[PDB]
RNA sequence: AAACUGCGAAUGGCUCAUUAAAUCAGUUAUGGUUCCUUUGGUCGCUCGUACUUGGAUAACUGUGGUAAUUCU
RNA sequence: ACGGGGAAUCAGGGUUCGAUUCCGGAGAGGGAGCCUGAGAAACGGCUACCACAUCCAAGGAAGGCAGCAGGCGCGCAAAUU
RNA sequence: UAAAGUUGCUGCAGUUAAAAAGCUCGUAGUUGGAUCUCUCUCGGCCGAAGCGUUUACUUUGAAAAAAUUAGAGUGUUCAAAGCAGGCCGCCUGGAUACCGCAGCUAGGAAUAAUGGAAUAGGACCGCGGUUCUAUUUUGUUG
RNA sequence: GAAGACGGUCGAACUUGACUAUCUAGAGGAAGUAAAAGUCGUAACAAGGUUUCCGUAGGUGAACCUGCGGAAGGAUCAUUA
């Protein structure tokens, strides 16, 4: 059982203090390991250039190639698997021009059926995915 | 004793002692009144520090220390030190979350004035705050209480 | 930082001038003077945000630098001039005089004195001492320095102190059964008889102080400003005779004034 | 106008790099210190050319140097 | 990691935040040393070194926007010379 | 941040879902059984009348920036706001509460800790006892 | 009363030999994870065809096998003077 004493406040304090290590979420946020290994570095959008257009096949229970972007970021160098979500919207992308990629809405998870990304391509060539997709703007040549 | 016991001479400044005295008019030795005062807040003067010979610059009673501020207690920790003792001050921290208690200590060292004689490890001393003594040292003892199962 | 600060952020100057926020970034910085900065109104807050004679600070600067407004008897032209507790504002110009006087929420009133009253003002004694080959002098919380003080004046007592001599006419003992009024803390402004003195050695004596209408308080020595022998004051008091009413019983007064109107 | 003199330029504004009983907050102390200014006091309290003393230097005039300066 | 007043959320309890207009501290590219002054170890003061950098007739001279605008760079990220 | 009683002080779990050390001793830490209902100034209504071992606790009282928060008043045209305003020169605001912890203060005395004499070095007190106060009651050490 | 010199002091910095972190157009080992929709077997789940498992030690192209001691989470809550 735990301590009720009236001078237990070191103990419990401490108690708490340590066994909030073994929480997942606390360490993940405390430890600084995850935001070192993080590639945005903590930031929810990031700058990169596309090296290449890759096809990412779906989990087993499913049968698709998902469209995604190899993309090397800016800040930091680092080379990222970015999906490209809607259908033809990699045909907007072109190899090595700048792209905003955001992640996938898991915090550094995997998404569906796609295996080991985690980042969404947001933006190409500073127009927004949604507006290509939808007509409202155009690559500017 | 030998007060003379530094390389300079040890006298309370405020008492001269080279006044001409004829020989023939000797009662006991020949002139050395004691300085002391009485410090304020109903503390008594030691009988020592009145009828004392020792030389303490730093003693609340015979010194040119002036004892204002805090006034708090402290049971006696380590006596290792010339003039200078190491007092224990115990308390109860209260963290708000858990509702409770914790016990925390701060050691503070206090300047012991000589005329405090036979002062044990353990017993209570009420100290009164002056200006720096030393580095570490802002208080002089004032009191001594002896402890519980002192014989 | 290096030397003085020479500005008053208005959300940083006292709460008793009722400064609004939105006016400026500052509040006037009172000059150095007999009161200090957090227990004084500046002429310009008189003369502007109580008295409404100025819109501006620039009409202010035009009152004072005609030489209209008198201090204690004295022209002043500075308008931050720190102006305290029991001064005398004299404005010859509009034959009006103001005695500065704590109202019971702690604020200076505009209380308007007669001109015989003008003539003299109360002043609590800081400090006795003798100096210069065995005279003695005496320091009132107004910092001015008399020679020659009565001997029976001592700390704390209140003198009166005739403005166009500026020398002791008469002085109330700090005894039990006077009456005081509070220039500081959460009593300020409030007006009553001492009770008792509980003394503390080495820290803060505790003055308690009845009113008028029976309700006790108590405050520290320091705070504690004695106005009459007796119960009855030296000085003419506000319209609240320094009786705090409780918020029930402004609500009340507040109340049964709208509605005898209409 | 200029220039000499005096005063301010140590306030304000910006930023958060440093900094882990350090800063800071409340609480006290300076009987252990300094304090321009403001305000009041003191300022024939000293037993020993005056109906006003001396030499400069700016501004100004004039001569200049350097590629170049709020140089001189 | 500037601290605090405080902010978000919150049944009770708490959790997180506080560079940011108020108060206190610190700094003025990095260190160091000073002059004047009541007050500065001041940088819209000086002296030197370190880094960067401006003009030059090559002898020398002059620097300090974490002030207000504004520019470059950085970046997901922030306005008028 | 809540949801998360998935960090649990309130308030979680540990047989088999994750989990009690192989087992004892043991210091610090934490927690610990009953018990105890004049006032060495006294003057013919007033004051030198005492934290009276102490602390924790509780209830006070001081003292504690403003802004923010809560909140009183106030038809910004409503509201977020603001600290204004209102009445035919006059009248009235610019409240108040809260402000952990520590420090100061004063009542209570349950609860909790602590103390009082057992080698009597014990409480009250009549009787004594070996240095020594710089005020002596009015022509000054005559 | 200037330049200047000596000696101190504060002391930036310089030369010199010694002690952290990351990008790699590099090597080089044994690892883990995912896709194994491929081979070699069959270790485990039924007494899984040698009951399984734990500690330890040894040996195997691999699951694994064997020795010693333990457990039932056993395939026996039981076996009779």
């Amino acid at each position: 059982g735990k301590c009720r004493g009236l001078r237990t406040a070191r103990k419990l304090r401490s108690h708490r203090r340590d066994q909030k290590w073994h929480d997942k979420q606390y360490k993940k946020a405390h430890l600084g390991t995850a935001l070192k290994a993080n590639p945005f570095g903590g930031a929810s959008h990031a700058k990169g250039i596309v090296l290449e257009k890759v096809g990412v096949e779906a989990k087993q229970p499913n049968s698709a190639i998902r469209k995604c972007v190899r993309v090397q970021l800016i800040k930091n160098g680092k080379k990222i698997t970015a999906f490209v979500p809607n259908d033809g919207c990699l045909n907007f992308i072109e190899e090595n021009d700048e792209v905003l990629v955001a992640g996938f809405g898991r915090k550094g998870h995997a998404v569906g059926d796609i295996p080991g990304v985690r980042f969404k391509v947001v933006k190409v060539a500073n127009v927004s995915l949604l507006a290509l997709y939808k007509g409202k703007k155009e690559r500017p040549r | 004793a030998d007060i003379q016991t530094e390389r300079a001479y040890q006298k309370q400044p405020t008492i001269f002692q080279n006044k001409k005295r004829v020989l023939l008019g000797e009662t006991g030795k020949e002139k050395l009144p004691r300085y002391y005062k009485n410090i304020g807040l109903g503390f008594k003067t030691p009988k020592e520090a009145i009828e004392g010979t020792y030389i303490d610059k730093k003693c609340p009673f015979t010194g040119n220390v002036s004892i204002r501020g805090r006034i708090l207690s402290g049971v006696v920790t380590k006596m290792k030190m010339q003039r200078t003792i190491v007092i224990r001050r115990d308390y109860l921290h209260y963290i708000r979350k858990y509702n409770r208690f914790e016990k925390r200590h701060k050691n503070m060292s206090v300047h012991l004035s000589p005329c405090f004689r036979d002062v044990q490890i353990g017993d209570i001393v009420t100290v009164g705050e002056c200006r720096p003594l030393s580095k570490t040292v802002r208080f002089n003892v004032l009191k001594v209480t002896k402890a519980a199962g002192t014989k | 930082a290096r030397g003085p600060k020479k500005h008053l952020k208005r959300v940083a100057a006292p709460k008793h001038w009722m400064l609004d926020k939105l006016t400026g970034v500052f509040a006037p910085r009172p000059s150095t003077g007999p009161h200090k900065l957090r227990e004084c109104l500046p002429l310009i807050i008189f003369l502007r945000n109580r008295l409404k004679y100025a819109l501006t600070g620039d009409e202010v600067k035009k009152i004072c630098m005609q030489r209209f407004i008198k201090i204690d008897g004295k022209v002043r032209t500075d308008i931050t001039y720190p102006a305290g507790f029991m001064d005398v504002i004299s404005i010859d110009k509009t034959g009006e005089n103001f005695r500065l006087i704590y109202d019971t929420k702690g604020r200076f009133a505009v209380h308007r004195i007669t001109p015989e009253e003008a003539k003299y003002k109360l002043c609590k004694v800081r400090k006795i001492f003798v100096g210069t080959k065995g005279i003695p002098h005496l320091v009132t919380h107004d910092a001015r320095t008399i020679r020659y003080p009565d001997p029976l004046i001592k700390v704390n007592d209140t003198i009166q102190i005739d403005l166009e001599t500026g020398k002791i006419t008469d002085f109330i003992k700090f005894d039990t059964g006077n009456l005081c009024m509070v220039t500081g803390g959460a009593n300020l402004g409030r007006i009553g008889v001492i009770t008792n003195r509980e003394r503390h050695p080495g820290s803060f004596d505790v003055v308690h102080v009845k009113d008028a209408n029976g309700n006790s308080f108590a405050t520290r020595l320091s705070n504690i400003f004695v106005i009459g022998k007796g119960n009855k004051p030296w000085i003419s008091l506000p319209r609240g005779k320094g009786i705090r009413l409780t918020i029930a019983e402004e609500r009340d007064k507040r109340l049964a004034a709208k509605q005898s109107s209409g």
